[PDB]
This record gives C-alpha cells, structure tokens and sequence, in this order.
C-alpha cells in the first residue's frame, strides 16, 4: 500500500486494517507503531510500498523523510535514506521526497528508499539544477495578497479591516505585535482562511510554537493548507526540530518559484526555545537571554523576502507582549525594527468587547506603494488623515460601523468620498 | 536510448564496493564476464557510470547496462528491470 | 474474603475473625504478618483468596499491585506480577487488576497474582482492545462541571463565585494562583465537595506533594473519592513516584470512556521535586531550576484534554506565588501560558479576611462560550462590565454582598438586571 | 465450545518451558501421551495457543484442553480448569 494514507487513516480504521491482515494486541501502542507493524507484514507479501516524506540530513551524514501528519515527530515509521543517496542525487534538508520503500533488514531498524522518481515534485534530474535559495536576490513586494473575500459576512470584517491598516504581499516580513488576550488565535485563522480562498496556489504553512494541545486540533481542522505544531509538554530541542523543518522545506519550494506563505504562532516562543538549546557563551543580555541565542530566530524571520525571479515567500509572525515576564520584552525589542509589515492588537480595543482589536494609528506597512494602485493609495491616505485624530478604541468602533454598511472596500471608499 | 537509474540499495551496493575495492564479477546484458575492481562512482551529463580497472585501462561503463555482479564477500547480486 | 477488607479491618477485628477460624498465634501486633498467616492456611485448604491493585511496571520488567490506601507506597504486601503476565494481557503502568491471589513461593518475598479476571473493572479480553491515550484526539471542554449547589450555606459562596469568575468544564486544564497565605486548602476543599455531590459519576482524585501528615488526615475525611498525598519528610523521589502512579491510572480510565478529574497541590511542589531527581542536563537557567527538569511536569499539566471518542481528563493545580524563593515564580511564570482556566487569589483579599480572597477581575477561562449557554455569558457579560472599574478587594465585597441574599445565580442575574 | 484461560502460574510454566527449549510431555482430556518439544505460546483470535514439533509436525491446540504437563527437570503439577 501507500504510506502516506496509512498515516491519514484514522486509528480505529488502522486496527480494523491490521486485525484482518493478521496482526493481534496492536490496540494498546501508538500509530506510528501500528503503522510500522502493518507495513513489516505487508511488505513479506512482496507488494511495493510507496512512501514520501521530508529530507532531514543528521550531523552524522545520513537522514531520514518525516511526514507532516505527525508535525516531522521521530518515528519508527520514518523512512532511512542512506549517505550515499544523499549524495548520489544532490539532496538538501527540507526537500520532499517520494518513491518506493523497502523493509528494513536485518540490523535494521526503518524503512529504506528503494527508488526516487519525484522530488520537490519534480523529475530527480530536474531538481538537482536549481539554484540555491542563498544565491537568489531579495526584492520588495510589489504582488499583493488581498484577504479581501468580498462576501459581506461578519467573519469577513476582519480581512477588510487588514486591508487598510496593513496591506499583505508576497514576500513580506510581518509581524503581529499581541497583548495576551487580543484575539491573536481568531486573527491568525481568519488570514488562512482568506489566503486560501483567494490564493489557492500559494503554499500555506502553518507553524505553531508551545501551543495548547486542543488549540492544534481545531486549527488542523479548519485551515486548508498544511499545519505542523509542537505542544508546549515537548521538549525545547523539538521546538527548534519542527522549525529548521519548516524554514528549509518553504526554501526549496522558493527554488521551484513557488509562492510560500507562513504563518508562526509565535516568534516570541520560538525564540525563548533557541535559549534554551544554545550554549551559553557569556553573554547573557537582560532578561536572561544569551546574545547569540537570538541568531537563529532572526535568521528564520529574515528569510522572507521576494525573489526577483520566480517565486516569494512570506512570513507572517506574532510577537507577544505584556507578558509579564524580561525575557519577552527583551525578544521583542530585537525583533523591532525588522519587519516590513507590523500590526498592532490594542488591549484595551478587546476588552471593549470590539474585534478586531487593532491599532490601526501604530500599524503600517513599508513601500506601500508598490502593492496598491494608484488611485488606492490616495484613498488609504484619506482614511489615515481622518483616523489619526481618533483614539483607538474609538478609530476601530468608527471604522467597522462604516463598514458594516457596505460590502466592498472599494464601495466603502466611495462612501466615505461623499 | 535514455537512462535508467538504478534501484537505491543496488547503488549502495556498488558504493561501498568502490570504498573497499573488491574483486567483484561483472555481467552485462549481452553476457561479458570481468573480473576488476570499481576505483569509484562517476556520473556525467545525468548519466552515472561505473569505472573498473580491467586489463588495468580503466574502462567506463553505464549502471543500467550491468545485468548482475558477485563477490566471494556479499552475495549475487541481480538489479531489477525498474 | 480479600485482602483489601484485611487491609482496613480494626485491629481488635482481625483478632476476633483470626481466633474463630483456627489461628495458633495472635499475640503479635504485627498485622501484615498475621494476615499473611491467615492466607497461607486459607491456600492449604483450598479456599479461594482474592486481591486488587494498581499495576506499576519497573524498569526491570516486573511490577506490583500497589494500593491506593498506603498511597502506592511499596511495601511487602504488594502483589507481585510476572513479566510473563504482562505480555499475555496487554497491560500498562496504572491498570488497576483485580483477581485470585496466591501465596508467596518458598524464595519469594511478595505474594504472586494466581489469577487475574477483571482489569480496569472489565473484562481483560475487553480491556485490551482499547485505543491508548496518545491516540486520541483533544478537543476544548464543551460540557461544564457546575458546583453550584443548591444548599445555600456560607460554604456555597465559594463554589458560586466561582462558577461566575471561571467556568470549569470536563477536560480543563485548570491553574490555581495563590499567595502563600490565601485559604487555599478550603478553595480546594470546596471544589472537592462540590464536584463529589453534583457529579458522582465522574471520578474524583486529589494528588497533594509535600503536604504535613495532619492535612492529608482531614483531606481523606472530607473528601469522598480517592485521596493520594506524599509526605514532606519523604524524599523528592517518592514525590515523583506518586504522581507518575497518578497520572497513569487516570490514562487507563479514560480510555474506557470515562470523566476523570484530579485535583493537584501543589504543581509548584511537584517541579521542585522532579528538578532535584533528573539529571543535570549541562545548562541551568535563573533560580537553579534545570531546562530539561521542566519537561516531566509539563507531561503531567499536559495530559489534561476533551477526548473526542469519549471521557475527558480535568487537572486542576495550584501554583505558589511570592513565596521568597525565586525557584517557584520561575516555575510559575513557565506555566503561564499553559491552562485553559486561570483562577488567581489575592493576598490584599485574604488578609481582610474575606473569603475566597479570589482576584475576579484577573481569573477567568478562555472559551467561556462553549462551557455556558447563550444566556448565561451575556449575563457575565453584563456583571463583568460593572465589576471591571471597582478595585480587587472591593469587588470581593461587592460579589458576596448581593450572593448573600441570592438563593442560586438565575435569582441574582435577575436581582442584578434592572 | 467456549475457550477459558488457563490460571497465571500454569500459563508461567509453560512459558518459562519454552522459552528456554525445555522438553514437555503433554497429557489431553482423551488421555494420550505426547512426548515431544514445544516450541513456544502463540495466540491468536482471542485464544491462547501452544505448537508442539512433534517430529516436525508442528501440531496447535488450545491450552485448556490440556490436563495436566510432567517434567523431571522443572516442578510438575496440573492445571486447574476451575
Ligand atoms: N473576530 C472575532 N469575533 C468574535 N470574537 C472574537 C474575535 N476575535 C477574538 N474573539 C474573542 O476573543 C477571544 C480570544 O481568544 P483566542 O484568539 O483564541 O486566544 P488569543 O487571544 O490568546 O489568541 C476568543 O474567546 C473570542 O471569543
């Protein structure tokens, strides 16, 4: 059979699967067991297996394909690739992987490849020439990502409302600068939401850092693209594991010219992750965050950027504040003044009970000009001059009250005219 | 006439032949039997080739045109038609 | 008969039932010795004996049937299990096996398992044919757990403002914040009361860490369900012992569909003891509180969750604030951010004793709209409004001054409007 | 008709018997002697099962169909169908 549906098959169905094909006592382990034990007793069948995965090259020089199912987990299930492969044809970490799998023999403990005909979802031959992601030339955005689904729901007020505070385009570098309890969640969802909608061929990825185990679960449910999470009970080097993965594997699809889109959940806890795993080096700056613990997460959110040839990848990650605690004010003053695009949550907005809660008067975008039109621009800059006297509880009551009564942004903007 | 590539294990197979240089056999597809030792892996224009030192000239031939090859070492080994 | 009735059989008793039925020797105060003897005759006449436990796999290979009674202390008593057994039914750390008994063989110390015919209160062949815990899918906690009882004591304002500060619900992950001095033992208490008379279904276990022996004498009085407590001057390991035991007999339960809820005190003590008993990991962070230390107890905070298929997991912990010594706010502030429910008590409160010294304008869930029908959250609404201008310790007041003459929390939505 | 687990300690017996390769003479219902060497315990469809390579013939049966098991080595004792 195929392994990637294995995996997708819930764990009831899988139990019902392997107590036909002859295996017992499979109900009391985890999946990825199951999904080995099944696979060992298919294989002495002599059936080809197909499996895939992504690339993930150990210090040692050998790697393995990780499924995004279970959020690139290490498992018994994961697929061996040897050295030799790695070098035979020209592999990097994060490339996505598909062929033929074999069992493992004896002294072995995973799956081995058997034969590679797709890479990066293209011919083995095809991808081995093209040119590394380092070597490409960052641009502005000037293609714009409008979240706008112009449907008139409420959930859509949402999408409008980000329109005009900060435009989102390809290649942006953004951040989401919350309070605790702001909305942050409900923001992040409803920017999925109208990323697929509109933009079906963008690759969505979404990254979740020390996140609740039920707040996975309804998030893999209602985003369309592809979600990969570490819960807050595992341990520091899996937050760093699951993203190096997702950085990596968003880089080769650039290669392909592809549109990548991620969204981190958060920047903040990402951070705090790679203080733990990096070795101090005496340093420490305040708060208690060593000085090159924040290398590694400022070069996972410098990443984003519009290639001049084919392809963008943007990056869309909140940074939480008023927290409490040094360590996160300290992250964040890092993290200032790196982003293209900032979007402010206003506290104070939410406890009015007023979603969204932004600061549209803190909240912009750099070189805006290039994503709108002409004529779009001076509009926004009417509306900027009207809002900026307002306070911001009373700019964001005023701003969704004007449209509430219309559908479009661009009757919005007509009505306002007059 | 296009390429072939070989399966995974079968590559390895040869790989570590290279690295510890055996005295394998080699058997084509029209039936030519040699003995030589593989110096290493060598693959140009997407097209990997196999070099041994038979006769002691260092001859270059295509993988997929090998049909099997042994060693007192590791057993018969026989590459699928895939 | 069975060995649990031996267990807590008076003293005078088992000397009246040993006489009758053929002892030779009762002088001797020992009582496990003279149950053991009255066993060994039971087994030469051919009578039936019988034993329960909960199972505690070591690493050897082996386990024991601890008893909840001695709070899974390992003593001579305790029912030996061969590793033979444990491959033919499939049984994890935390079965509760109920079954014959037999006496110890010439060269073994501990009585050996003669026969087990319930695991889990059901059949074994039933019980091993269950979805293990990791395997289930969370969910937020939709059905609430409502401890307003309809009494009407004083003891009932603390269940009742509780209930409008913070909704509890099957499968929170609740948090407690409580200054040293707060009267949280009663907050407990309360709770524990509350939860035994309005939902006897669900099983009700209290864990305290580093608890003096005279709090957990009155604990297992007031408390109708299962209370397991380690003592102080017991060292850090037993502490952590004791709550794997927890933990895991609480995983097997919900697998068979079943609402477990536990009650832990404090979270703080048990983070202290497993930072003690792991291994350095080479980096410690501020207040001497290893990285990798924190990892166990989050697996514990952790576990809690709306299981999908059926059953759910509540844990409700207490944390110490403010306690002098930095290691238990580096703790806390790691578990900030971790529970669905958040309930923090006031030391300012306390002191002008007025009880509960709960701090409403900074406690409350997440997802109250799940928990609560669509009535009843605008009604919090609409208090939260009024409370959120006034001062901590004068909401307090406020709260208990119009809950004293409300019988139930309809009456005082009622008094309160209009 | 229905299958009826053997009690622990006689399950240990023979656990311990095959596991190391110990010989074991078999005593059935019927009353039939076999004197032969089990391999080891293999259950399968909720029913516990022993195979015995009676000279090859590696015959299956349930365990409760045993009377009793004799060994000088190891303690013989016989099971108790309850
Ligand atoms: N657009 C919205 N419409 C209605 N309610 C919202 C909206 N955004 C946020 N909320 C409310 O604010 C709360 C914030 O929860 P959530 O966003 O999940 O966590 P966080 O604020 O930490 O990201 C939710 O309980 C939700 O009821």
């Amino acid at each position: 059979m195929n392994l990637t549906e294995l995996k997708n098959t819930p764990v009831s169905e899988l139990i019902t699967l392997g107590e036909n094909m002859g295996l017992e006592n499979l109900a009391r382990m985890r999946k990825q067991d199951i999904i080995f034990a099944i696979l060992k007793q298919h294989a002495k069948s002599g059936e080809d297996i197909f499996g895939d995965g992504v690339l993930e090259i150990l210090q040692d020089g050998f790697g393995f394909l990780r499924s995004a199912d279970s959020s690139y987990l290490a498992g018994p299930d994961d697929i061996y690739v040897s050295p030799s492969q790695i070098r035979r044809f020209n592999l990097r970490t994060g490339d996505t992987i598909s062929g033929k799998i074999r069992p493992p023999k004896e002294g072995e403990r995973y799956f081995a490849l058997l034969k590679v005909n797709e890479v990066n979802f293209d011919k083995p031959e095809n991808a081995r020439n093209k040119i590394l992601f380092e070597n490409l030339t960052p641009l502005h955005a000037n293609s714009r990502l409008r979240m706008e689904r112009g449907n008139g729901s409420t959930e859509d007020l949402t999408a409008r409302v980000l329109d005009l505070a900060s435009p989102i385009g390809r290649g942006q570098r953004g951040l989401i600068v919350a309070p605790p309890k702001a909305g942050k969640t409900m923001l992040l969802q409803n920017i999925a939401q109208s990323i697929a909608y509109n933009h079906p061929d963008c690759v969505l990825m979404v990254l979740l850092i020390d996140e609740r185990p039920e707040e996975v679960t309804e998030m893999q449910r209602l985003v369309k693209g592809e979600v990969v999470a570490s819960t807050f009970d595992e341990p520091a080097s899996r937050h760093v594991q699951v993203a190096e993965m997702v950085i990596e594997k968003a880089k080769r699809l650039v290669e392909h010219k592809k549109d990548v889109i991620i969204l981190l959940d958060s920047i903040t806890r990402l951070a705090r992750a790679y203080n733990t795993v990096v070795p101090a080096s005496g340093k420490v700056l305040t708060g208690g965050v060593d000085a090159n613990a924040l290398h590694r997460p400022k070069r996972f959110f410098g990443a984003a950027r519009n290639v001049e040839e084919g392809g963008s990848l943007t990056i869309i990650a909140t940074a939480l504040i008023d927290t409490g605690s040094k360590m996160d004010e300290v992250i964040y003053e890092e993290f200032k003044g790196t982003g293209n695009m900032e979007l402010h949550l206003s506290r104070k907005i939410a406890e009015k009970r007023v979603f969204p809660a932004i600061d549209y008067n803190r909240s912009g975008t750099r070189k805006e000009e290039l994503l709108t039109t002409q004529e779009e621009l001076q509009k926004m800059w009417i509306l900027r001059k009207i809002i900026h006297p307002m306070g911001e509880i009373d700019a964001m009551e005023f701003l969704i009250n004007k449209l509430a009564m219309t559908k479009t942004n661009d009757d919005f903007f007509e009505m306002m005219k007059r | 006439d296009t390429y072939q590539p070989i399966n995974c294990d079968d590559y390895d197979n040869l790989e570590l032949a290279c690295q510890h240089h055996l005295m394998l056999t080699l058997e084509l597809k029209d039936g030519e039997k040699l003995q030589a030792k593989a110096s290493d892996l060598v693959s140009r224009k997407n097209v990997e080739y196999l070099v041994v030192e038979a006769a002691g000239e260092t001859r270059e031939l295509r993988l997929d045109k090998i049909t099997s090859f042994s060693h007192p070492e590791i057993g018969t080994v026989v590459v699928s038609e895939s």
